[PDB]
RNA sequence: CAUCGGUUCUGGCGGGGGGAUAAAGGCCCAGGGAAUGUGGCUCCUCCGGGAGUGUUAUAGCCCUGGGUGUAAUACCCUCGCCGGGACCGAGGACCGCGCUCUGCAAGGAUGCUGGCGUAAUGGUCACCAGCGACCCGUCUUGAAACACGGACCAAGGAGUCAA
């Protein structure tokens, strides 16, 4: 759902005379920008507690950058999505380099495979699989295999679309 | 000259004060909640056809009678409810100093005897707003940006801004909320890019 | 309103012309009722009598309003606090303006609506934020 | 007879604002921040940032 | 079926304006009738929603159960 | 063509600020750990390679803290500078606001140069080409359709006068 970033959004209920120090609630939200991040925070907080935007305040919004974006990692995403039947769980895994990239790939994959949009997907947990035996789906169990070397058969050469006519028939072996 | 020097120093001190307060709160292990924005810039981005009477009346009271008309609004509950009602027709957010000064320099027109006179001289501002202390274009920009005691008089003296269409266009679906992927509603500090494109 | 005896402080309220009163029809006593409409309406006293008051209401007919004068007993009328927020404000503002003129420093003379909040610092000591998932884990259990 | 943009015409800019030349000469848009060694972020802030 | 050698009359996908207007009107009336039947429906509806739960394939389901354990223990101790 | 003014499109460059004073990352320092286990050792062998062992060895990796470090860069905001192009020149002594003040980009285009001085520009008509374009009245009703009138042309032809 766009170039996503992860946000620590901390909010709270407005302090009253009865409760001088209300509790602070912190969430990690994948959103394109801070407005969407705060909107999703208020939506999820209305789903859990007696806080809404007119009776609460946003204490903090901080971008959570990935610690090691140059390290290839395996991510497990546990999520719930809405269909015509109802709410369903899925656990999926994605081999990426960051949590935001894994979440973007998840959104594209769920849109492609189950026609679920951003409005009907809830991200419950995103974890890093620290060990290889934590990998369960076969399409990444085949990627974590020892000595993974494969060719690239039938590679169509990248020819410029503005060059209409070519003088020789292209090869698909490079 | 001395007034403009004072205003530039004040802007720099406010920005550094906000950054310093945020850093000190972060260092002592707390969270500095910034003050809520007191100024918004409201642009009407929908036409004049098929509009209900209550949003039509609110859009006339906001002096937004044409598409791509912009006004400065002081944030209060009384105007916030009005903007909430006319949300399907307008896009609003928090402008910065560059947006304010570029708007009043390029599309700055005052209302003199019911006439739209361009702000090409400080003299015009001196006759029409000198009784409130606003004698120059920099003082007008300062009053608009800092929301002074004479913000109502300054904003009413300023004619509604007639902006052009954005360079680069809108989003693919425009008449939809900015949270949903469109352009309506409060986009907060993202109004500045729209002001650059429209102005 | 319970069945039985009417409270007696209804008869001990002193009524003058120009007062703003509303019409709450008491079902127990039949004498001196207004019409079915003009019930729950608020108006101005123009005539006071031994046991009833005259109230000016403004009815609407078609595309205009017509002044109506009604004679309603004291048992169905009640003092209205619509101008209480005006009388308390005018007394408070008058004495405050007198005090401010005596002192020298001008004060705020008009009531202001709800302004946006200013900046403040919230400490996380002993109030550490808790992390919430979109669904509660106890609920998932 | 002709409205001239102060953001393009410097003479109109100096007519409306005499401080523009002083601003450009003293480089007030390129003011460097105050010097000093910045204290590091507390570890509790990073722990709350990366808390799952 | 002898469809390749002798195809039959093609089925037009080009929509008729009258047909589309009638279908839109019928859809709006069906939505209204479903709203009326939902308002007049006497079938029981639970206020609580059944929790879909936690998948078994999640590898840290043990760990999740642990912080649930000390969370409920800390809540009971504080209460 | 040059120098300008107004509007606008587009490209490049020099700075400043912010965040976890980006996150990384490199080079060092101090710990801990594991396998998709490196070297070594052992056992099978088609001796091509596998299997077992353990924590760096004759490869390396991950995690934590510290120094360089106020590192760089990405992203966002912002202050300016330099190019390339298009369209437009309203007004007609001075006045005004100004500035970089012998003057000027400051209340709206001037300077230089060339060809021609006539159908060359321009216009009208006929035709072709690209795009657009249902037959007029009247009536109906909310409207359309239906229906009614129209072969063509010239002249005549319908809210007037009195009280």
């Amino acid at each position: 759902m766009g170039r996503l970033q992860e946000y620590q959004v901390i909010g709270r209920h407005l302090p009253t005379e009865a409760n001088p120090n209300p509790a602070l609630y912190r969430m990690r939200i994948f959103a394109p920008n801070e407005v969407v991040a705060k909107s999703r925070f208020w939506y999820f907080l209305r789903g859990l507690k007696k806080v809404k935007k007119a009776t609460g305040e946003i204490v903090s919004v901080n971008v959570i950058s990935e610690k090691h974006p140059l390290k290839v990692k395996n991510f497990g995403i546990w999520l719930r999505y809405d269909s015509r039947s109802g709410t369903h769980n899925m656990y999926k895994e994605y081999r990426e380099t960051s949590r935001v990239a894994a979440v973007e790939a998840m959104y594209a994959d769920m849109a492609a495979r189950h026609r679920a949009r951003f409005r009907s997907i809830h991200i419950l947990k995103v974890v890093e699989l620290e060990k290889t035996e934590d990998v369960k789906r076969p399409y990444i169990k085949q990627l974590v295999a020892k000595n993974l070397s494969f060719p690239l058969p039938h590679r169509v050469p990248k020819i410029s679309t503005k060059k209409i006519f070519s003088a020789k028939r292209p090869s698909t072996f490079s | 000259f001395k007034r403009a020097e004072k205003y530039v120093k004040e802007y720099r001190e406010q920005e550094r004060e906000k950054i310093r307060l945020a850093r000190i709160a972060k260092q002592q292990g707390s969270f500095h909640i910034p003050a809520e924005a007191k100024l918004v810039f409201v642009i009407r981005i929908k036409g004049i056809n098929k509009i209900p009477p209550k949003p039509r009346k609110i859009l006339q009271l906001l002096r937004l009678r044409q598409i791509n008309n912009g006004v400065f609004v002081k944030v209060t509950k009384a105007t916030a409810e009005m903007i909430k009602i006319v949300e399907p027709w307008v896009a609003y957010g928090y402008p910065n100093l560059k947006s304010v000064r570029e708007l009043i320099y390029k599309r700055g027109y005052g209302k003199v005897n019911g006439q739209r006179i361009p702000l090409t001289d400080n003299a015009i501002i001196e006759e029409n707003l000198g009784k409130y202390g606003i004698i120059c274009i920099e003082d007008l920009i300062h009053e608009i940006f800092t929301v002074g005691p004479n913000f109502k008089q300054a904003a009413n003296f300023l004619w509604p801004f007639k902006l052009s269409n954005p360079n680069g266009g809108f989003r693919p679906r425009k008449f939809k909320h900015f949270i949903e992927g469109g352009d309506l509603g409060n986009r907060e500090e993202h109004i500045n890019a729209l002001i650059r494109a429209m102005n | 309103r319970k069945h039985g005896q009417i409270p007696l402080s209804t008869y001990l309220r002193t009524y003058r012309v120009g007062d703003i009163v509303d019409i709450k029809v008491n079902g127990a006593v039949q004498k001196g009722m207004p019409h079915k409409f003009y019930h729950g309406k608020t108006g101005v006293v123009y005539n006071v009598t031994k046991s009833a008051v005259g109230v000016i209401v403004y009815k609407r007919v078609k595309h205009r309003y017509i002044e109506k004068r009604i004679n309603v007993r004291i048992e169905h009328v009640k003092p209205s606090r619509s101008r209480e927020d005006f009388l308390r404000r005018v007394k408070e503002n008058a004495e405050l303006k007198k005090k401010a003129k005596a002192e020298g420093v001008p004060v705020q003379l008009k009531r202001q609506p709800a302004m946006p909040r200013e900046a403040h610092t919230v400490s996380i000591a002993d109030n550490k934020p808790v992390t919430l998932a979109p669904v509660a884990y106890e609920t998932t259990i | 007879v002709q409205k001239k943009n102060p953001l393009r015409n410097k003479q109109i800019m100096l007519r409306l604002n005499p401080y523009a030349s002083t601003f450009a000469k003293e480089k007030l848009g390129e003011v460097k921040a105050e010097e000093g060694k910045p204290p590091k972020v507390p570890a509790s802030f990073k722990e709350l940032l990366h808390e799952a | 079926a002898g469809t390749i050698n002798k195809p039959k009359k093609p089925t037009s996908k080009r929509k008729t304006t009258r047909l589309r207007a009638k279908i839109s009107k019928r859809a709006a009336e069906k939505k209204r009738k479903e709203r009326k039947l939902a308002r007049k429906n006497p079938e029981w509806r639970s206020k609580l929603k059944k929790d879909p739960g936690i998948p078994n394939l999640f590898p840290y389901k043990e760990r999740l159960l642990q912080q649930i354990e000390e969370e409920r223990i800390r809540r009971k101790e504080e209460l």
